[PDB]
């Protein structure tokens, strides 16, 4: 299913391209290494609650 | 909102409240970033001059987390009309930055496609606000948020004697007594994936509050979301 398929194992947005998965993050998130996780760049990254 | 509950500390970080110049709160909106706010079209009429707080949870005293800002320019969509409340979607561009800090803090815009096959398709969605507790009553002083059903299209278009346009969808329930209501107009409806919440709607209408056979009524953000990218940049 790609990304039918548990959202591709992405962490975010969830895109296939050449039929592939291609995954990406929403703004002030950097793409991980793996391709698929989403790191943060800030201390307040955009739908984070703040709990700490 | 009715039911529900209290937002606690660092929950709903991204809520916002349109207050008049007697700073009291008509209504709502969804923090996007340092400088811009979402929120309801039919709001900007709730009241002339208004300004938007952030990080204030409880309305009767001051905690010290709170802001007030003024609105620099005021963006609603030409297309909306009382008549049929469709295009409820404003955004505000705020004169100073927001500081994110402890409640206060930008819900995630997402990408439209995935959004409606991946957000929207979650069983639930969350609404909050400072509005009305029952449907006849004062607004309430605390933050309060609840976790509303999507609605099949079908049957709320079904349930309902006004037209559900395509810039609208359905949230909550057929008779169990949780709905928005008056006050929480223009304010956030998110839906979480993976512990990270994205902006899925906008509180716009209801018939009543809670009443049996009838849903609340939200702007369809993925809609909009090249209409708010350029409101964000002009
Ligand atoms: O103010 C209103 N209702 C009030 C009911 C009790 C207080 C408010 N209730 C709400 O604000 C919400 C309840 C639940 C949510 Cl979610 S928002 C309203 C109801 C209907 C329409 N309307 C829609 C389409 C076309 C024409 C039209 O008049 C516009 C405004």
């Amino acid at each position: 299913k790609l990304c039918s398929l548990d959202n591709g194992d992405c962490d975010q947005f969830c895109h296939e391209e050449q039929n592939s998965v291609v995954c990406s993050c929403a703004r002030g998130y950097t793409l991980a290494d793996n391709g698929k996780a989403c790191i943060p760049t800030g201390p307040y990254p955009c739908g984070k609650q703040t709990l700490e | 909102i009715v039911g529900g509950q209290e937002c606690k500390d660092g929950e709903c970080p991204w809520q916002a409240l349109l207050i008049n110049e007697e700073n009291e709160g008509f209504c709502g909106g969804t923090i996007l970033s340092e400088f811009y706010i979402l929120t309801a079209a039919h709001c900007l009429y709730q009241a002339k001059r208004f300004k938007v707080r952030v990080g204030d949870r409880n309305t009767e005293q001051e905690e010290g987390g709170e802001a007030v800002h003024e609105v620099e320019v005021v963006i609603k969509h030409n297309r909306f009309t009382k008549e049929t409340y469709d295009f409820d979607i404003a955004v505000l561009r705020l004169k100073t930055p927001i500081t994110f800090r402890m409640n206060v803090a930008p819900a995630c815009l997402p990408e439209r496609d995935w959004a409606e096959s991946t957000l929207m398709t979650q069983k639930t969605g969350i609404v909050s606000g400072f509005g009305r507790t029952h449907e006849k009553g004062r607004q309430s002083t605390r933050l309060k948020m609840l976790e509303v059903p999507y609605v099949d299209r079908n049957s709320c278009k079904l349930s309902s004697s006004f037209i559900i346009t395509q810039n609208m969808f359905c949230a909550g329930y057929d008779t169990k007594q949780e709905d928005a209501c008056q006050g929480d107009s223009g304010g956030p409806h998110v839906t979480r994936f993976k512990d990270t919440y994205f902006v899925t709607g906008i509180v716009s209408w209801g018939e009543g509050c809670a009443r049996k056979g009838k849903y609340g009524i939200y702007t369809k953000v993925t809609a909009f979301l090249k209409w708010i990218d350029r409101s964000m940049k002009t």
